[PDB]
């Protein structure tokens, strides 16, 4: 009977405020500790902080300093702003609730729906590309994998081939991860016959549109 | 600091389903989360239901260990569950996460490769560690890195499962040093966490 909508998801630029609010229908403010929580793959579940009606705050210690939490008991809203963002502040935000008192067995209730909250960096940059060798060891019959690392890119995306696109079979290139820094690095990987090193070439062929940058690079077996 | 939780637990249709969460020294609840959904307790106190939580989830501590427990596990129930403990200094911590599937194919173990830091890269004063992580199912994992025997969290980077071609999942993960890190350790490892497996690669400077 009491919902919580968050404003929608964004983008905010590297550097700046995160600025979300989440509206309150039915039920009072009071009573009430008005409360913002985050999911992210980095840092998994965290609480943020809360508020009650009379404003009076309580932050996570991990964010003392750069967060700030504000009520409108009569328009039944609150807000969540955070200072000075980061790659690393990109997640999923959630408003929720708890019963004022003490906590120990408490849980959050009524929780909004969530919105994403995305912080990106500005300017485009090439990728640097090393290669990913694989051993000269010898398996009787065996497979040996190497790569490429695509390494501090932005923006997505970067598509991979192999020797010009003769190469398919075998080939992985795998979703990219976002540094702190707000570039991507990406791998692409290829599984080769163990006996076939030494004999075929292996080039990785990395195109990133956004700085009209390619790069070959022929991946050979560790010296 | 989270509790930590099992990333997959997955069950055969009509099997009940134990998630366990543990290094809690006071009370327990656990939140049922799926993609683009208001998240909702389904446990509090450890083993209470609140009203409208179907009788088929219980739950039980022992210890610092607490479980969630799904009997009959449906499709309906199949979601991210955290568990949650209070804490006198952060006010509330909580745990790793535990992806709740019902199997539609058969469980299957990841494959991890594990690259040192390229010559070229040390040459541009950067290292980076590679390991990536293919054919699991299901497509949830929990990946550890170490430094020699110790644990290491920062410089990490780590992508959410993605379906393969092969309907199976791949992930990867990164681990950030310097070369100074690199070259003063014996072996840097990452080690990745499935189901009941673990599969663990080192790699050493030359």
């Amino acid at each position: 009977q009491v919902q919580l909508q968050e404003s929608g998801p964004g983008v905010v630029k590297s550097s700046e405020t995160l600025s979300l609010t989440c509206t309150v229908s039915g039920g009072s403010m009071g009573g009430t500790y008005w409360s913002w929580l985050r999911l992210s793959p980095g840092k998994g579940l965290e609480w943020i902080g809360y508020i009650f009606h009379t404003g009076e705050t309580n932050y996570s210690p991990s964010l003392k300093g750069r967060v700030s939490i504000s009520v409108d008991t009569s328009e039944d809203q609150f807000s969540l702003r955070l200072r000075s963002v980061t790659a690393a502040d990109t997640a999923v935000y959630f408003c929720a609730s708890l019963p004022r008192g003490q906590l120990v067995n408490a849980y959050f209730r009524n929780w909004g729906r969530g919105s994403l909250v995305s912080v990106t960096a500005a300017s485009t940059k090439g990728p640097s590309v090393f290669p990913l060798a694989p051993s000269s060891k010898s398996t009787s019959g065996g497979t040996a994998a190497l790569g490429c690392l695509v390494k501090d890119y932005f923006p997505e995306p970067v598509t991979v081939s192999w020797n010009s696109g003769a190469l398919t079979s075998g080939v992985h290139t795998f979703p990219a991860v976002l540094q702190s820094s707000g570039l991507y690095s990406l791998s692409s990987v290829v599984t080769v016959p163990s006996s076939s090193l030494g004999t075929q070439t292996y080039i990785c062929n990395v195109n990133h549109k956004p700085s009209n940058t390619k790069v070959d690079k022929k991946v050979e077996p560790k010296s | 600091y989270e509790l930590t939780q099992p990333p997959s637990v997955s069950v055969s249709p009509g099997q009940t389903a134990t998630i366990t969460c543990s290094g809690a020294s006071t009370n327990v609840c656990w939140y049922q989360v799926k993609p683009g959904q208001s998240p909702e307790v389904v446990i509090f106190e450890n083993y209470k239901r609140p009203s409208g939580i179907p009788d088929r989830f219980s739950g039980s501590k022992s210890g610092s260990t607490a479980t969630l427990t799904i009997r009959g596990t449906q499709a309906i129930d199949e979601a991210d569950y955290y568990c949650q403990v209070w804490d006198s200094f952060s006010t509330f911590v909580f745990g790793s996460g535990t992806q709740v599937t019902v199997l539609r194919q058969p469980k299957a173990n990841p494959t991890v490769t594990l690259f040192p830091p390229s010559s070229e890269e040390l040459q541009a004063n950067k290292a980076t560690l590679v390991c990536l992580i293919s054919d699991f199912y299901p497509g949830a994992v929990t990946v550890a890195w170490k430094a020699d025997s110790s644990p290491v969290k920062a410089g990490v980077e780590t992508t959410t499962p993605s379906k393969q071609s092969n309907n199976k999942y791949a992930a990867s993960s990164y681990l950030s040093l310097t070369p100074e890190q690199w070259k003063s350790h014996r072996s840097y490892s990452c080690q990745v966490t499935h189901e009941g497996s673990t599969v663990e690669k080192t790699v050493a400077p030359t």
